[PDB]
């Protein structure tokens, strides 16, 4: 299957517009190469693959019934998570000098998600009876913030790529 | 964590100007990018800001439309345009950093904490005139020699005596806009009287926008 | 869009000074987001106090402030001539915008009255061959920074071609300024002696140069 297309892919999208390189019509643990390798639950029919930027703390987020920013306001899962997840570093790739703004994550949103929606809006998150009309400032914000990733970040603050391999069996 | 603005620029009335603010050493997108105007003698008038994450402007009710703020991600640089320039837009325009980390508990904090390097904007009709550098000779304990630099436009002019670490009592007065749209400063020195006839004193005047280097002996 | 400071505050060395920032029930009332900025002449602003009371690192503990009701305060303790500046206050608004106060000059009393030292130069003979001429009067190291400048021509005053700066702080707390005299080579050579005469607190230093 097209793994070298999906996995070792020079650009990965900010989570706010998470990729779905679904494959079809077509060991990773052993000889260790990656940080988080969890095959939760454990032939497939419809297999789903995803990749986005996160730091090294909040891999915790992407899981059934798990609570916080990249679960809540970016990418949330159901409670019966059958699949394999491959998370691993990308500090030598995702960390330029004096700022890495090539990445983003959704901060401001009224509600969390249900499982597996994508939502990409830059529409100004309504905060007060004072309107926004797109004119931000106070009572009117910009929904996202960038990760601003950079290299000396310790064990907590460095970008780590993720592979989500969710499966659906009709 | 450091900012640097572009240099002073002159525009004839009716034109516009590009004015940039450049970040170094901190996350350029987490914090907002504001801009404030200080005309000569007046206080600081907030103008507007720009979200470095892709777009987003708010202005104050006197600068709207004709001021236009934009950014670019590649070199961590933000830009401000002044359309429809008229004479009392001549001012000093700061870019300001202070902004949208959070509204939560872990992270927060407002109030512009990193300003920048006072980028002038001069609006006049007069054309670029170059420096005319006559000397001013000395008159005995002390002595005061200098270089007069006359009839130039625009600011600034860099003066340095003997072009290096010879700066005992170097005082280079600010120019007055003479009543013709031209400038004129003066760089006076204080030197011992016994050094005269024995040491050679040579100012270095350099006016960039007319490509003019000038040296003379006093 | 209006937050009200006094234009002018005057404090003694050692003493404390109060600089209020009025704002009615919009942003200074219910929004604990008053901020104070300091500005020396020539220099860019500097963050004195953010978040009503807190201070950012490097700023002396001598500075302090609170905010209750419709008045925000910034108090400088143990004053110094080092502290003499423009101190602006600042808040953000329900109007989503950002708004500075009118600005407050601090003067710190008790500084030595210093007289101007005056140097006067003659016209530049190189310019005489260029068919122009300039007298150069340099006024340095005076306080308080006020100079009336008058030019003379062997006794009677000359009005045209006199062009003078407004007094400006140098880097050692005393003031400084220049004056120049546009002059025509025929008028310079015909006379006996022109004079630069500077007046400061009623003073009579008058440098004079002759052909």
């Amino acid at each position: 299957c097209p793994f070298g297309e999906v996995f070792n892919a020079t650009r990965f999208a900010s989570v706010y517009a998470w990729n779905r390189k679904r494959i079809s019509n077509c060991v990773l643990y052993n000889s260790a190469s990656f940080s988080t390798f969890k095959c939760y639950g454990v032939c497939f029919t419809n297999v789903y693959a995803d990749s986005f930027v996160i730091r090294g703390d909040e891999v915790r987020q992407i899981a059934p019934g798990q609570t916080g920013k990249i679960a809540d306001y970016n990418y949330k899962l159901p409670d019966d998570f059958t699949g394999c997840v491959i998370a691993w570093n990308s500090n030598n790739l995702d960390s330029k000098v004096g700022g890495n703004y090539n990445y983003l994550y959704r901060l401001f949103r009224k509600s969390n998600l249900k499982p597996f929606e994508r939502d990409i809006s830059t529409e100004i998150y309504q905060a007060g009876s004072t309107p926004c009309n797109g004119v931000e400032g106070f009572n009117c914000y910009f929904p996202l913030q960038s990760y601003g990733f950079q290299p000396t970040n310790g064990v907590g603050y460095q970008p780590y790529r993720v592979v989500v391999l969710s499966f659906e069996l009709l | 964590v450091q900012l640097v603005q572009s240099g002073a620029e002159v525009k004839k009335p009716g034109a516009s100007v590009r004015v940039s603010c450049k970040a170094s050493g901190y996350t350029f997108t987490g914090y907002y990018m504001h801009w404030v105007r200080q005309a000569p003698g007046q206080g600081l008038e907030w103008m507007g800001w720009i979200n470095p994450i892709s777009d987003g402007t708010n202005y104050a009710q006197k600068f709207q439309g004709w001021v236009t703020m934009t950014r670019d991600t590649s070199i961590s640089t933000v830009y401000m345009e002044l359309s429809r320039l008229r004479s009392d837009d001549t001012a000093v325009y700061y870019c300001a950093r202070g902004g949208s980390r959070c509204s939560g508990g872990n992270c927060y904090g407002w109030a512009y904490d990193a300003f920048d390097i006072w980028g002038q904007g001069t609006m006049i009709t007069v054309s670029s005139a170059s420096t005319k550098g006559p000397s001013v000779f000395p008159l005995g304990g002390t002595a005061a020699l200098g270089c007069l630099v006359k009839d130039y436009f625009p600011e600034p002019v860099t003066v340095s005596w003997n072009s290096g670490a010879l700066t005992s009592g170097v005082h280079t007065f600010p120019a007055v806009l003479q009543s013709s749209g031209l400038y004129s400063l003066s760089s006076v020195v204080t030197v011992p009287s016994s050094s005269l006839g024995t040491q050679t004193y040579i100012c270095n005047v350099n006016h960039k926008p007319s490509n003019t280097k000038v040296d003379k002996k006093v | 869009s209006a937050l009200t400071q006094p234009a002018s505050v005057s404090g003694s060395p050692g003493q404390s000074i109060t600089i209020s920032c009025t704002g009615t029930s919009s942003d200074v009332g219910g929004y604990n987001f008053v901020s104070w900025y300091q500005q020396h002449p020539g220099k860019a602003p500097k963050l004195m106090i953010y978040d009503v009371s807190k201070r950012p690192s490097g700023v002396s503990n001598r500075f302090s402030g609170s905010k209750s009701g419709n008045t925000a305060s910034l108090t400088i303790s143990g004053l110094q001539a080092e502290d003499e500046a423009d101190c602006y206050c600042s808040s953000y608004t329900s109007s989503s915008t950002f708004v500075f106060g009118t600005g407050t000059k601090v003067t710190v009393l008790g500084q030595p009255k210093a007289n101007p030292t005056v140097t006067l130069f003659p016209p530049s003979s190189e310019e005489l061959q260029a068919n122009k001429a300039t007298l150069v009067c340099l006024i340095s190291d005076f306080y308080p920074g006020a100079v009336t400048v008058a030019w003379k021509a062997d006794g009677s005053p000359v009005k045209a071609g006199v062009e003078t700066t407004k007094p400006s702080k140098q880097s050692n707390n005393k003031y400084a300024a220049s004056s120049y005299l546009s002059l025509t080579p025929e008028q310079w050579k015909s006379h006996r002696s022109y004079s630069c005469q500077v007046t400061h607190e009623g003073s009579t230093v008058e440098k004079t140069v002759a052909p």
